[PDB]
């Protein structure tokens, strides 16, 4: 998934 | 049950995410309430004062312009009794900051990449646990600057380690990471207690031996059956575990069937789920919950600036939740921290903002 939005 | 009010906010001037925050619970009573924040290449100390004031105290800025600190943890200096602050991040170097002078007094190279979390042992303030993008956890003795143990390899994590916690007794560690595994490592064996004793006996001025590290290849229990994706935050609740992934729940579970934690062996095929704490909009990783000193309440921020607080004094199915919002707090909250007396809750954000919530 992603660490950042 | 628990109600808080937002009394103030501040933004740091670097405009980079604040990845970590911790109150110093190792202060002396009487001292002003201090917390540390880490982000960019900075560590900053603040004091909480009356009328909601968040007063800047002092800061350490790493000489490496491209270091990025992710995590910090407080302890005692064994030589003086005063607090110390361990920090680490993208460079994979642990730096021990003396918060008195805001200088780095020790640093530890050894990990193969970024450090994702640091924790101190609950009984022994010299014992620092680090977990790393290199797939390993390390245990250090910061009094003698020794690597006591490396936890990794054959049945170690197979991808970055993201979080870990010691239990209350400091007898065992639960770790978790990108391989959607949780792994239990006991540290109360005869061998491990002897290793810690020897670490204190070591002085490189009186000998040419290096200090021999333990290499622990086999956790005492492992599971991939709690979460499906990256597991980014773990915390013991007595003999139970609280952990979360990117799936909008914190799961409360135990190894074994509904089974003594200390008879658990690596052949244990199963886990028991006791409950879940559901929420929304926390599906990016590296988002950490905290608890108060008594472990009566659990706080987690989400990626839109909402702060959930659960009263755990309950069957977890039944736990009540307070939702704390402010119309100007819209950026992702990375971590929260309660003051030692539970009167203050601080949240830090991706836009470098800091949010102060006081208990009513």
């Amino acid at each position: 998934p992603s660490k950042f939005l | 049950k628990y109600s808080f009010k937002c009394v103030n906010s501040l933004k740091e001037d670097h405009n980079q995410p604040l990845f970590g925050v911790q109150f110093n619970w190792h202060s002396k009573e009487g001292d002003p309430l201090v917390f540390a924040t880490v982000g960019s290449n900075r560590v900053t100390l603040y004091e909480c004062h009356s009328q909601g004031e968040i007063r800047l105290l002092q800061s350490y800025v790493d000489a490496d312009a491209d270091e990025n600190f992710y995590t910090c943890a407080w302890t005692y200096d064994s030589n003086t009794s005063h607090p110390l602050l361990a920090v680490a991040g993208s460079r994979g170097i642990i730096r021990i900051i003396n918060p008195i002078t805001m200088q780095c007094i020790k640093h530890y190279v050894g990990h193969g990449n970024a450090i994702n979390e640091l924790k101190f042992h609950p009984r022994d303030p010299n014992l620092l646990l680090s977990v790393s993008k290199d797939h390993a956890l390390r245990l250090w003795n910061i009094q003698t600057d020794t690597l006591v143990a490396i936890f990794g390899g054959v049945e170690g994590h197979r991808d970055e380690v993201l979080s870990a916690d010691y239990d209350l007794l400091g007898e065992k560690i639960m770790s978790c990471g990108m391989d959607h595994s949780l792994k239990l490592w006991r540290i109360n064996s005869k061998r491990m207690m002897n290793a810690i004793k020897e670490s204190y006996d070591y002085n490189p001025n009186k000998t040419n031996r290096p200090f021999i590290s333990q290499k622990i290849h086999f956790p005492d229990f492992s599971t991939r059956d709690i979460h499906r994706n990256y597991v980014d935050c773990v915390r013991w609740l007595g003999d139970l575990i609280l952990s979360k992934s990117c799936e909008n729940a914190i799961v409360c579970w135990k190894p074994g069937k509904m089974d003594d934690i200390d008879k658990i062996k690596p052949s244990e095929s199963n886990v028991t789920i006791l409950g879940r704490f559901d929420y929304s909009q926390c599906d990016i990783w590296y988002m950490r919950f905290s608890m108060d000193f008594w472990q009566k309440m659990l706080a987690l921020g989400n990626q839109v600036g909402k702060l959930y607080v659960w009263d755990l004094e309950v069957d977890p199915h039944k736990a009540k939740c307070t939702t704390l919002t402010h119309h100007k707090c819209g950026a992702a909250i990375r971590q929260t921290s309660f003051s030692r007396d539970s009167s203050i809750l601080i949240a830090v954000c991706d836009d470098a903002s800091i949010w102060r919530w006081d208990r009513l």
